[PDB]
RNA sequence: GCGAAAGACUAAUCGAACCAUCUAGUAGCUGGUUCCCUCCGAAGUUUCCCUCAGGAUAGCUGGCGCUCUCGCACACGCAGUUUUAUCCGGUAAAGCGAAUGAUUAGAGGUCUUGGGGCCGAAACGAUCUCAACCUAUUCUCAAACUUUAAAUGGGUAAGAAGCCCGGCUCGCUGGCGUGAGCCGGGCGUGGAAUGGAGUGCCUAGUGGGCCACUUUUGGUAAGCAGAACUGGCGCUGCGGGAUG
RNA sequence: ACAAAGCAUCGCGAAGGCCCGCGGCGGGUGUUGACGCGAUGUGAUUUCUGCCCAGUGCUCUGAAUGUCAAAGUGAAGAAAUUCAAUGAAGCGCGGGUAAACGGCGGGAGUAACUAUGACUCUCUUAAGGUAGCCAAAUGCCUCGUCAUCUAAUUAGUGACGCG
RNA sequence: ACAGUGCCAGGUGGGGAGUUUGACUGGGGCGGUACACCUGUCAAACGGUAACGCAGGUGUCCUAAGGCGAGCUCAGGGAGGACAGAAACCUCCCGUGGAGCAGAAGGGCAAAAGCUCGCUUGAUCUUGAUUUUCAGUACGAAUACAGACCGUGAAAGCGGGGCCUCACGAUCCUUCUGACCUUUUGGGUUUUAAGCAGGAGGUGUCAGAAAAGUUACCACAGGGAUAACUGGCUUGUGGCGGCCAAGCGUUCAUAGCGACGUCGCUUUUUGAUCCUUCGAUGUCGGCUCUUCCUAUCAUUGUGAAGCAGAAUUCACCAAGCGUUG
RNA sequence: GUCUACGGCCAUACCACCCUGAACGCGCCCGAUCUCGUCUGAUCUCGGAAGCUAAGCAGGGUCGGGCCUGGUUAGUACUUGGAUGGGAGACCGCCUGGGAAUACCGGGUGCUGUAGGCUU
RNA sequence: GUUUCCGUAGUGUAGUGGUUAUCACGUUCGCCUAACACGCGAAAGGUCCCCGGUUCGAAACCGGGCGGAAACACCA
């Protein structure tokens, strides 16, 4: 009652017919598997990113005005 | 049927290659990696702990993680068909800079700055790399030879 | 293998290593009024035969040896199991070997 | 005593060399490639009679001895005992198997068929491959013939096809015959017994010192 | 039940009757399975199995679909492709005067030492001889060797998720910075060739396969046994290969 | 082949042996009584019935300090309880029994041809195959060896016998 | 006052019942374990790959045989040095690694991972992520991080067992530990019991059946996926035949022979194999009767001989008619 | 040129031997009051500074071993695809591409990183 | 062929866990005996089959072998 014992044969033929997909890369992976003391510290700097945006704005329109300006002296 | 263990095969890979057989050059753990950085490993007898596996020595991936001596790192294995992007925890010493990326950026660096300048022009600047043309009708010259007379030789049975 | 009878590591309830005593553990006497033995009894009585399994089939030549540490410092006592590898020969404080000695 | 050559005239397998791994080889048939004046010098003795295989096969230890022992005999004759020296360069060594023979008694009732195929050491054999020299002879130049036909009639002991040749080395060098008598009269070559050392305007001159001195 | 005993006989029935019912008993096992046409269209491959005549799940298939692109002078993507970079790789070959392992031969050496001689009481005394070693050599080899070391092969990469400016946050890290995260602005075809791309359910059959080139393991050899790689047949005719 | 007659064991004095039945104070032997009933073994006649109770059985006014339930009695407790001592028969020990199942062995030297060996070493075991018998319906090696019967015999008979 | 019957308990009970009595497996039965793992190889240079392919190991042991930390240098050889000799003891020199590193190998290793000592418990408690076996499920084993509490070290670090690859195991069951934990229920208190979370008992067929035989008295489903004939292939063995040629043959190779070697056929020997047949092709011999082959024992015609005759072997055409009681 | 301190790549650096050291250091050296370590101040620690380049080291040398390149062997061996090529078979031939290794010949012999000297 | 079992003094045979080797017999020497037996006192004798490995060390523990033994080789 014997028989074959493997192959690998037709095969190349099957886990190839439907393509082998290089995995679709996103942006934006997951940041599961980082260290914890990563992301333990990366939320409170993400957390507290809008304690300060009012520098930010502010500071936004003065490169705003002036590259309005820089645009406008080039004109 | 073969035994599965981890370090089957691997006799005469792992293996340090001549006279290497010895302390790890330091250089090779005080150069910095960081996520986004394209590296190949190549697995290490010296230093066994924190080793990849077979299955992926000499293969490249993204670095994802950086622990205090080890780097986290995405690579593509294959897998009866499904390929699968996976991740491992590969110490330094069995690491790499692919410089696979750096033909590229050296012809990005040279790009933007080829079309930064002759902007200022705006004469049309060969960007893309282009495939080896046909070589070009040229003349070749003898002076004052006729070429050398070639003969295939008589065979004789040397031993 | 060998161990012996102290053994400084981590009481639970303190939060900190302290000396602890190390002595094997032998199994309980077995319960009679536990769930599962009270219906293996009464499954198994009246007029049935032999209901559940029995192996006569053993494999293995020895058990992982278990250490039923116990913490020194008083009020804590508060004892923890620890499993070790297997071993067909278990001593506690039996000397230390010794090096460079005559071996007669 | 053995299946004819036949059945492992043809290298099929990767060398089995006597080795930890196979054991219990019986000793190889043969034990002398190379017989005559051994004691020989280069410089009186100058013709590398050669016999070379023309096919990739497997020679027998047994043929070889065969080989051998006829070219000693019709040499000497010809040139005398002292007039020759013939060394034999394929000393038999991946090793061949023989399943143990599937033995049984009478009618019988079981062999168990092929179920531990793997056989036993048999004995010993050379791998050959085309070009390659299998048995070589040297003596006066004067004596050519009785090479040739020395090796013609071991031909005989000795599956598939094989040329005579005669060689352009003094004897059992590596050094082409045209030649070395320069090559010795300034002594780019030192004689050595058999063969000849070269030497070369590399090492310490004070090697060279006792040379030309 | 009955047997002077032979598993004899119990009404053509006996290793233990016949009749009815439970009764569609159960069956991984034989056999069969009923109208047309159109389209796509296998597997005998994966791991667990009281598994080897079967199942479990890997596959491959169909159907059902959906998200979009745009061939509507105005496309990105993907890929049994190929280049250019770049790693990875230990097979063929080779070598073995590079390690290990075998092994021939001579020159050479009281190396050592020996054990026999022969000439010596005996004497590295003479001369032989053979052991072993080793100094230059040489013959020939290794699947469980390797200094070298191909061909064929396997990763990446060949940009908009990309460069390049500005600025903020942090409990991590540090003499300061890093590092990471964010906001804000500045900047386009980035080797060839091909073709519209994406992703979600149900899910049958199948899970005995066989053959060829080349590679290759058993075997002596087979139409023998077992792998690789590819190619077939199964599954599918036809011209040829007289036949197959 | 079975039976058979003959030989042999074995239980049984009836609140019994053996036995039936589902059950009764049920039934067969049994309208019986050991010269009977039941249970076996071998197989007329003649001659004989060798050793072994080391195993397993069987069995025995045999100890049962071996253990051992129920119940029974001891105790703590608050109770389920829990923990004590004691303890049948069979089980553990000791005897008997083989016309119960059965079993019944290897090694050197040593004699005046050679050989062989009356003799004398070991060792083991529960005894260690005795009288016979044997190439038998038991013998692998096997056309055992010798005799006879045949012109010729793997056939037959007669001997031999480490069987 | 037991006999006796009622009913529990323990023994004894192929007298009787039901049941089981692995798989792998050149058929099978008896041989092994290829039933879980681990080295070297096959294995065709990314990974993977079989057979009862090879060549081997494992079910291990360690209170340290780990963690640090320190300290030194290993096998072997030479030259020296009382007793002391191929080997004790010492000292110099050489000593890439020939030692050593609990074990199979395999990889790894030197002011180390080799050796010696001091200090100890990082073999400790705790979430998560990943690798490996992959379905990319478990277990086992590993890798990286993080949080406690610690050893070591001037310190950097290093250390969650044992330089890397094996060295162990579900459900249900049992036990031990842990928390002023939850339930124990119409309330409450104590026992008791059930949870929850960690450890142990264990399935050796290693993802985990509580299991002896025999059937020639046998049965049914099946089976050419499994044997015993026939047939194919194959040809080891058998038989037959060449070549080379050392010899024998008084001498002389080859009249006749012919070693050590070597090249073939043949299918009248046995093997392998398992292609056909298991809705079964009658299974050994004997008789009778045909026909064919030649692998010529006779006879016809021939060539050989070491052929004088006589007698005899070698060979050719040759299968014409012979091969008996 | 050169050295020291710390270094990178780890022999073009190693090894074997031969030659020369101006200054500063680098060394050799001298001793054990302390620290510290030993059987021994033999090594380590320490306190020094009476000598000399004796060696290291440094600097140089060798038709020197070795290592590192080149060549040669060699378009050889081997190989991707290829054919209704040859060959009884082993094997061999060609077509399309790729293409090694030894012996044998050559050349070379460590480059520099920061901090600090000296030759003012 | 496959599965077992042995091998130790001149011979038959003990023995251990890894430090050590026995018994009986045999034999050599005395004594007793007129002389042999018997009896009594003294004595010497193997690489623990050949090997490689482990180990402080092996007769004894692995692996290989060599010699002597036993046991299976069932359906046709
Ligand atoms: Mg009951
Ligand atoms: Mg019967
Ligand atoms: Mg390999
Ligand atoms: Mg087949
Ligand atoms: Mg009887
Ligand atoms: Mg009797
Ligand atoms: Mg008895
Ligand atoms: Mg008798
Ligand atoms: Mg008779
Ligand atoms: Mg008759
Ligand atoms: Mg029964
Ligand atoms: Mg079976
Ligand atoms: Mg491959
Ligand atoms: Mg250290
Ligand atoms: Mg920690
Ligand atoms: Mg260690
Ligand atoms: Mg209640
Ligand atoms: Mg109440
Ligand atoms: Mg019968
Ligand atoms: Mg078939
Ligand atoms: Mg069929
Ligand atoms: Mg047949
Ligand atoms: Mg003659
Ligand atoms: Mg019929
Ligand atoms: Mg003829
Ligand atoms: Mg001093
Ligand atoms: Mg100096
Ligand atoms: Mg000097
Ligand atoms: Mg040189
Ligand atoms: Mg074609
Ligand atoms: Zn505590």
């Amino acid at each position: 009652a014997k028989s074959k014992n493997h192959t690998t044969h037709n095969q190349s033929r099957k886990w190839h017919r439907n393509g082998i997909k290089k995995p679709r890369s996103q942006r934006y992976e997951s940041l599961k598997g980082v260290d914890p003391k990563f992301l333990r510290n990366m939320r409170f700097a993400k957390k507290h990113n809008k304690k300060g945006l009012k520098k930010m704005q502010a500071n936004n329109a003065k490169a705003m005005s002036a590259r309005a300006e820089a645009i406008k002296a080039l004109v | 049927t073969n035994t599965k263990g981890k370090r089957r095969g691997t006799r005469y890979m792992f293996s340090r290659p001549f006279r290497k057989h010895g302390v790890v050059p330091l250089a090779t753990y005080m150069r910095i990696y960081k996520k986004g950085d394209i590296v190949d490993i190549k697995g290490m007898g010296t230093v066994q702990k924190g080793m990849p596996h077979k299955c992926y020595h000499g293969k490249t991936g993204r670095v994802y993680n950086v622990t205090q001596h080890a780097v986290g790192i995405v690579v593509n294995k294959q897998v009866k068909g499904k390929i699968l992007a996976k991740r491992i925890n590969v110490r330094i010493e069995h690491i790499k800079h692919s410089k696979s990326r750096d033909s590229f950026l050296k012809r990005v660096k040279e790009n933007d700055q080829k079309k930064k300048e002759a902007k200022e022009k705006g004469t049309w600047v060969q960007l893309k790399r282009q495939p080896a043309p046909p070589r070009e009708a040229h003349f070749v010259r003898t002076n004052g030879k006729e070429p050398e007379l070639l003969e295939p030789i008589p065979y004789e049975f040397m031993a | 293998v060998n161990v012996p009878k102290t053994r400084r590591t981590f009481c639970k309830k303190c939060g900190k290593h302290q000396p602890h005593k190390v002595t094997q553990y032998k199994k309980g006497k077995d319960s009679l009024y536990a769930q599962g033995k009270r219906r293996y009894d009464r499954k198994q009585s009246g007029y049935g035969g032999q209901t559940k399994p029995i192996f006569r089939k053993k494999a293995k030549t020895t058990k992982k040896i278990v250490l039923r540490l116990e913490c020194v410092e008083p009020n804590c006592r508060s004892k923890r199991m620890l499993a070790i590898k297997r071993c067909k020969h278990f001593e506690l404080g039996g000397d230390k070997k010794r090096k460079g000695q005559v071996i007669q | 005593g053995r299946r004819p050559a036949r059945c492992y005239r043809y290298c099929k397998n990767k060398p089995y060399p006597k080795s930890r791994f196979c054991r219990g080889v019986p000793d190889a048939k043969i034990r002398i490639f190379d017989l005559g004046r051994k004691k020989a010098k280069v410089d009186e003795f100058p013709l590398g009679g050669h016999m070379v295989s023309d096919e990739y096969e497997q020679l027998s230890s047994e043929a070889l001895e065969a080989a051998r022992i006829c070219a000693n005999k019709y040499m000497v004759k010809s040139c005398g005992r002292d007039g020759f020296h013939m060394r034999v360069r394929l000393h038999p060594f991946h090793v061949i198997r023989i399943n143990k023979m599937l033995s049984c008694a009478g009618a019988d009732r079981l062999q168990t068929g092929m179920r531990g195929a793997f056989g036993k050491p048999q004995g010993t054999v050379a791998r050959v491959h085309i070009g390659q020299v299998i048995m070589s002879i040297r003596t006066k130049l004067q004596n050519e013939e009785h090479v040739i036909e020395a090796l013609r009639r071991a031909k005989f002991k000795f599956p598939g096809r094989q040329k005579i040749h005669i060689s352009k080395k003094w004897g059992f060098t590596k050094f082409n015959a045209d030649e070395f008598e320069n090559m010795v009269a300034k002594k780019c070559l030192i004689p050595d017994g058999c063969g000849v050392k070269y030497v070369p305007n590399h090492g310490p001159l004070d090697k060279w010192r006792v040379l030309h001195s």
